[PDB]
């Protein structure tokens, strides 16, 4: 049983920085692996990035330029930092853990496997609407 | 079983036996000496070489 | 016809029958390519891209090449795509621009798929006037007197394989593993080894191809690798690790006789050179593998379940026996193929 | 006849690598082995390695592995199928390798072995 | 040399069942006659060994019809129809073409209890 | 663009989502209730976690040249929500955006 | 081996025409004749006609002329010179022609005649 929740400004001007939070309940942050999901209304969701422990972090190839993340190690939260909000950022933001597995299809010593992530639980979501 | 005597009436079987015992089975080496598109030319040339050697 | 009380000096190194066989196989192998289609018009500028794959930025190994090609009529032409391996295209100097590797020296006849490559046993019947002797001594070294010979009119079953690092399906010795040489203290001569127990090898190619016919010319059809359905997976070979350790134990037990009982026999991989003398070459269902064998030949030997994988690379064009201007284009074959072989010995 | 032309003399620095081209002409180069040997002054001869130019299978001395590489270049035109080139690249040079390097070919006889060396190169002088 | 092996090595078979033992030939056994010269041997203990059948098909005179043999040049076997007490003994496979003449190992049919 | 599949309550409902298969796949299905976050239902091609019943079914991911399908048996009112596919293809690169969500509706409201 | 694949079962209307494709594979199709035969239930066998696929010379039964036509298709590529196709188009269908239709090939022996039928088709069920 977990309970996770973010807290941001929710009312953002274009060309502005942005930040969010991740409280913990049931499980701390150093154990599991964390991700970020956004969803515009009437659209399929979009999976921004994921962070591991010990600095393993990967992002979108589209959002590779601007977004930056970190953890809050002593205070037991997860941060976020986005750069240059435009009209294509109005989406309800989420928080989620992730569990990863291998799907081996061939000879293991020839690197013929690939990790696949899946979101076991979910946050409750906050609307961060861009405000011109 | 075939029998060891079929060695001596066989081809070249008396090659290790003595000179007084090869003369009885001496005709088998005489008989098996004769009878027995590039590949056709090779086999034809070998066969006419064998019959020229026998005729010499 | 087993003879008796007879001694004939044998010498396999100065033998002439092996030289006649090496001439006859080359001449007949050239005689089994003249009716097939010469692949002159396919030698053309290729425009190639990467095959559809999650490319990782560390391997090529497949190329998706589009090019112009003539049709049944002489006037018209058609854009057509194929899949070539990376060892057959060379970047001549947007998407890149390649050519085949044989185009610099000689166009090459492809092999008609009605012609199989598999060996059938070849006997050698002696002609009239001559005869063929046969050693039967189980401890026959290779050179010197064999004190138990037997004349025969026609030789045993010899299946012609083609292989470089370690010979396959080769009549194995009976009492124990044997080694053979000419002068063992000489370096230029190879040291042949014939086993007692056949260690087993399994080789395969997991890529499910799709053979596709392209008409180069009227009456001439070209067979191209059309598509890779399924998954992109590298070709490999497997031997049993326990039996291979046991078989190297046998050959190390045999090699210590000629060199002294207190020596450190160790096995290394190949020193280098061209492709098909370092790697392990053979054919498998009509398609030529090249398998890296560093995974077998690393050990050391002092005086007192699993299976080894080893990767394989594939060429479609081959140049065996290294002539001036003759290669051939082995056409791809439909579906996943695999073949099983006993290892008779190694060189 | 049989001719073994080499490249000229060369001056190298310690730590560098030298490449010597033994061009062979007059026989079928795809048949007979090429050997490499070096005369160290006031130390004698020393063998280096052999190469069989049908494929390029090579072997080297034990105390020179990790330092020497040998390649070859066949002739692909059918109008001159005889000539060929051997290449030796000797790396890890020390001042002890100031020597004179030779490429040789086998005896041409059917009775002679492999190491009796009939034909010789002109001699590459290497000074480190 | 054209040594053979015998599969199996000992079958205790009850009185009235079928027993079948095979011998496998390394080299083929074919003479200029065409008939594969192999013999089947039985030896009751402390005696001289008899002959069970000839080549594959012909039978040694003075032997009942409780014995049959089959083969196709490469690997050979028998079938015994009914078991007696005299069928105790040691069995062999014998070659007749190439020198030296090889044998099988020898099987001992036993009783069941 | 969200296609509608309608079936009687108690029947079977099938959902197709995403590009046709090229390599070996690992599909992941979600479930979006209106006004909430998603909720995972299938995590491997067919395996499902605890708390989600076995009346769901996934297409196996060892078939080439087909489409990833989710099969629902014995539909109900609580299963009337949106679905999402997320394919990890061993040949095509990383999908950073989910498939098109087919809204599931049951008749006789 | 020799294989004779046919087409599947078919349902036709009275007055229509049926086409059945006997594909043959495993031998040289330009040599041996193909025959067609039909099993009527509770009436026995009945011969239909033969076809020699070297040119396509055909013959039919007397009580079936004006109703049946047979053609063939050779293989023209030299990479697969063996396989071939036979076609039978049976017209003027009545409910009496509800039957099971077979294509056959000759015996492969040099002693056997023409009508001893070794290899058979799988069986086309025709219901009018
Ligand atoms: C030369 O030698 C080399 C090496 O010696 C050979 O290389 C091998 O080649 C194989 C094929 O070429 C290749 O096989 C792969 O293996 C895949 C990996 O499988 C392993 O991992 C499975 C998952 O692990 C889970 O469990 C562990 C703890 O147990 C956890 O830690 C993990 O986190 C996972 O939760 C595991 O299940 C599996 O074990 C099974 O197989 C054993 C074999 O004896 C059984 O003893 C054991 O009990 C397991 O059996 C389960 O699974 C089988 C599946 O076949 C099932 O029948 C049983 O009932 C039982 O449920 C391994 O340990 C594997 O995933 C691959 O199989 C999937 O992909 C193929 C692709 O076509 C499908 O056809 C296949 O059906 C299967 O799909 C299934 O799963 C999909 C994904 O979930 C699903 O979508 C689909 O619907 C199916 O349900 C395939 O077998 C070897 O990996 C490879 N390497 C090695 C080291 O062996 C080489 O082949 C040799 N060369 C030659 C010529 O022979
Ligand atoms: C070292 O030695 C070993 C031992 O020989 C070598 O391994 C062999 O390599 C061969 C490769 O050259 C390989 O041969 C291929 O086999 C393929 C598999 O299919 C065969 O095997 C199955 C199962 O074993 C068998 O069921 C099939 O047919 C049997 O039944 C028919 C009856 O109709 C018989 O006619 C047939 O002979 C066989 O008989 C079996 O049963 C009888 C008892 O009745 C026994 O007495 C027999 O011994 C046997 O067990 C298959 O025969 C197969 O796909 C390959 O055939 C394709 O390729 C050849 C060209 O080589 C071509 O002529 C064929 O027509 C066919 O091509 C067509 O189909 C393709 C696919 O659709 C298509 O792409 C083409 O275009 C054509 O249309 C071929 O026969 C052999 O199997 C293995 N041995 C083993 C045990 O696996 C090893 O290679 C050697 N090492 C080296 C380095 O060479
Ligand atoms: C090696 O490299 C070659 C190129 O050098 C490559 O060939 C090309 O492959 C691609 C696929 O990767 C082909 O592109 C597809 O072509 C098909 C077939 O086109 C026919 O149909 C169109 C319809 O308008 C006709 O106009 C045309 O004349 C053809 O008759 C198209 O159907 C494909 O469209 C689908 O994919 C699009 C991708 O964006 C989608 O946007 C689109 O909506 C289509 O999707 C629909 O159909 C899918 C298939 O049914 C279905 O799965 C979807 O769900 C959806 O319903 C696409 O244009 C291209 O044509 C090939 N070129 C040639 C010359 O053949 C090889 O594939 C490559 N091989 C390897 C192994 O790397
Ligand atoms: C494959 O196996 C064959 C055997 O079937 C080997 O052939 C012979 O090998 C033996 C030893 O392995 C060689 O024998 C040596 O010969 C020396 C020369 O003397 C002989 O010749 C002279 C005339 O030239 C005769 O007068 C004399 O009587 C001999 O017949 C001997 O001097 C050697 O003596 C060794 O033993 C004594 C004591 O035991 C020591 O004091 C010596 O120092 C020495 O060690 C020895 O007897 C023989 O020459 C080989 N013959 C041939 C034709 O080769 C092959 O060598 C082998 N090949 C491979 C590749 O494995
Ligand atoms: C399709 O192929 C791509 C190939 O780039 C593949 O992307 C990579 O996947 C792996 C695993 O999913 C990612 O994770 C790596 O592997 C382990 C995981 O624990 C880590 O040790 C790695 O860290 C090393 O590499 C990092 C980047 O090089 C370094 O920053 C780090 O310090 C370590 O050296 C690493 O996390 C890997 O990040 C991606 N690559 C990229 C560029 O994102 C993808 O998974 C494949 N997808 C499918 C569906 O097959
Ligand atoms: C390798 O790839 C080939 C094709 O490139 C695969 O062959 C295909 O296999 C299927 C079934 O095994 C064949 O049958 C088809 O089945 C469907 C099922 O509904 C049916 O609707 C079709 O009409 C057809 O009968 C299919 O014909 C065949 N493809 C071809 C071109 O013959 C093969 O399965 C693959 N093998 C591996 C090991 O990956
Ligand atoms: C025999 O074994 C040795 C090592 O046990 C092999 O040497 C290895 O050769 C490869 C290249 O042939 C080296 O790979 C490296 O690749 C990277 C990326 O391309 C490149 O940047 C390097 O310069 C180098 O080429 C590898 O380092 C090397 N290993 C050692 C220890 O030197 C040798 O290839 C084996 N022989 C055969 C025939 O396989
Ligand atoms: C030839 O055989 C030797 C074994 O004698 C192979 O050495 C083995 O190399 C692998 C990695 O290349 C070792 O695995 C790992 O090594 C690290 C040390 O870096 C070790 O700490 C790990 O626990 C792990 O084992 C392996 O241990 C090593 N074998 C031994 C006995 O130490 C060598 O790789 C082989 N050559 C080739 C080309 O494969
Ligand atoms: C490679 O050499 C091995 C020898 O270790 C060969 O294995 C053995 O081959 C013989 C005949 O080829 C097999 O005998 C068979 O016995 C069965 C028993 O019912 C019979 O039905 C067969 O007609 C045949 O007589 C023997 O079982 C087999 N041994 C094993 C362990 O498999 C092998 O055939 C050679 N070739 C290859 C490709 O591996
Ligand atoms: C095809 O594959 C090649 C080889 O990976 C790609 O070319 C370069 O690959 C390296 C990685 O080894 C990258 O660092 C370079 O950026 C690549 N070059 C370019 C121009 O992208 C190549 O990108 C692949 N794709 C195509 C379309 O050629
Ligand atoms: C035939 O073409 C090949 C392929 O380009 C040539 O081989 C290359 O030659 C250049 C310069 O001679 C070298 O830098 C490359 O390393 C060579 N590559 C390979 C794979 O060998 C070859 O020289 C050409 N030969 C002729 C006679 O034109
Ligand atoms: C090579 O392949 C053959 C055939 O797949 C393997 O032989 C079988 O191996 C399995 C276990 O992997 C056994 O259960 C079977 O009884 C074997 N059958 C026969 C006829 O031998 C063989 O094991 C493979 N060799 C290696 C080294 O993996
Ligand atoms: C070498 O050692 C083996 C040990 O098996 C012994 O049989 C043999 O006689 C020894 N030979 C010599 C020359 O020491």
């Amino acid at each position: 049983q977990v309970h996770l929740q973010e807290s941001g400004p929710g009312l953002v001007k274009p060309s502005e920085t942005l930040s969010l939070t991740c409280n913990v309940s049931g499980t701390l942050v150093r154990d599991n692996y964390w991700s970020w999901i956004r969803q515009p209304l009437g659209k399929q969701p979009e999976w921004i990035g994921y962070v591991h422990d010990s600095g393993d972090t990967n992002y979108n190839p589209s959002l590779k330029s601007r977004v930056h993340l970190s953890l809050d190690k002593s205070k037991n939260l997860v941060s976020l930092r986005l750069t240059g909000v435009t009209a294509a950022d109005s989406a309800i933001y989420y928080c989620a853990t992730t569990k990863h597995g291998r799907r081996i299809y061939g000879v293991v010593a020839f690197k013929e496997w690939f990790t696949y992530f899946y979101m076991d639980v979910w946050g409750k979501g906050t609307s961060v609407t861009v405000s011109s | 079983a075939v029998g060891i005597g079929a060695v001596f009436l066989g081809f070249l079987g008396a090659a290790g036996s003595t000179m007084g015992a090869a003369s009885m089975t001496l005709t088998v080496q005489a008989r098996n000496l004769l009878s027995g598109t590039v590949w056709g030319i090779k086999q034809l040339q070998a066969r006419v070489l064998a019959v020229e050697r026998y005729l010499r | 016809i087993h003879l008796e009380n007879v001694t004939e000096e044998f010498n396999m190194w100065k033998n002439n029958m092996v030289e006649q066989m090496h001439t006859d196989i080359i001449s007949l192998w050239d005689q089994s390519l003249k009716p097939c289609v010469k692949l002159t018009p396919l030698c053309v500028t290729l425009q190639c891209t990467n095959v559809t794959n999650n490319i990782t930025d560390m391997r090529g190994e497949l190329k998706n090449c589009s090019f112009n090609m003539t049709t049944e009529l002489r006037d018209k032409k058609q854009k057509v795509y194929s899949l070539f391996y990376r060892l057959d295209v060379v970047q001549i100097n947007s998407n890149k621009e390649y050519r085949l590797i044989n185009c610099n020296t000689s166009a090459c006849t492809q092999a008609c798929p009605k012609v199989s490559f598999e060996p059938i046993p070849i006997h050698y019947c002696a002609p009239a006037g001559f005869a063929i002797l046969k050693c039967k001594d189980k401890k026959f070294n290779g050179t010197g007197p064999c004190p138990s010979v037997s004349t025969v009119q026609c030789t045993h079953g010899i299946k012609p394989v083609v292989s470089t690092q370690l010979l396959l399906n080769g009549s194995l010795a009976e009492e124990e593993v044997m080694i053979r040489s000419e002068n063992i203290t000489n370096n230029a001569k190879n040291i042949l080894v014939q086993f007692n127990t056949p260690v087993q090898i399994n080789c395969t190619r997991p890529n499910n191809n799709t053979r596709k016919s392209i008409r180069i010319g009227p009456g001439q059809a070209f067979y191209a690798t059309g598509d890779i359905i399924g998954d992109i997976r590298q070709a490999h070979c497997n031997v049993s690790k326990a039996t291979w350790n046991e078989t190297l134990g046998k050959v190390v037990k045999q090699l210590r006789k000629h060199f002294g009982n207190n020596t450190i026999i160790r096995f290394a991989n190949s020193s280098g050179g061209d492709l098909e003398v370092t790697t392990h070459s053979f054919n498998c269902g009509g398609e030529f593998f090249y398998c890296n064998t560093s995974g077998l030949f690393n050990s050391t030997w002092i005086s007192n379940n699993d299976s080894i994988t080893l990767p394989c690379r594939i060429k479609q064009i081959i140049n065996m026996w290294q002539r001036i201007g003759q290669c051939m284009y082995a056409p791809p074959i439909q579906g996943v193929i695999r073949c099983v072989s006993n290892i008779t010995g190694l060189i | 006849q049989v001719q073994l032309v080499q490249s000229g003399a060369v001056i190298k620095t310690p730590g560098s690598s030298v490449k010597i081209s033994c061009r062979a002409s007059g026989y079928n180069f795809r048949d007979y082995s090429i050997h490499w040997v070096r005369l160290i002054p006031d130390k004698g001869f020393e063998w280096i390695g052999w190469i069989k130019p049908l494929w390029g299978a090579v072997s080297y001395a034990r105390q020179l592995q990790g330092r020497v590489s040998m390649t070859r270049q066949l002739s692909q035109d059918p109008d001159d199928p005889d000539w060929g080139v051997a290449y030796m690249e000797f790396s890890g040079l020390t001042p002890a390798d100031t020597a004179e390097y030779f490429c040789v070919r086998r005896g041409s006889c059917d009775y002679c072995g492999d190491f009796p060396w009939q034909y010789w190169g002109q001699g590459t002088v290497v000074v480190v | 040399d054209v040594l053979m092996t015998q599969t199996p090595l000992s079958l205790p078979v009850s009185l009235g069942d079928q027993a079948s033992i095979s011998c496998k030939s390394s080299q083929s056994i074919v003479y200029k006659d065409g008939n594969s010269y192999l013999e089947w041997y039985l030896q009751k203990v402390g005696q001289s060994p008899k002959l069970l059948i000839y080549r594959v098909s012909n039978r040694f005179s003075g032997v009942p019809d409780r014995f049959s043999g089959s083969g196709s040049g490469t690997d050979f076997t028998l079938k015994i129809s009914r078991v007696e007490a005299e069928d105790l003994g040691v069995y062999y496979c014998f070659q007749g073409t190439h020198l030296p003449y090889t044998f099988g190992g020898g099987t001992k049919l036993e009783m069941k209890r | 663009a969200p296609t509608f599949v309608s079936v009687a309550p108690g029947q079977t409902a099938r959902i197709t989502c995403g590009e046709e298969s090229l390599g070996s796949r690992s599909v992941i299905w979600y479930q979006q209730r209106p006004g909430q976050a998603p909720s995972l239902i299938i995590y491997n091609n067919n395996d499902r976690p605890s708390g989600i019943p076995d009346r769901f079914s996934g297409s196996p991911g060892s078939t080439f040249g087909t489409t990833a399908t989710l099969t629902i048996t014995s539909v109900e009112a609580g299963d009337e929500a949106d679905y999402y596919c997320h394919i990890w293809d061993s040949r095509r690169p990383t999908n950073w955006v989910f498939g098109e969500g087919t809204t599931l509706i049951v008749l006789s409201q």
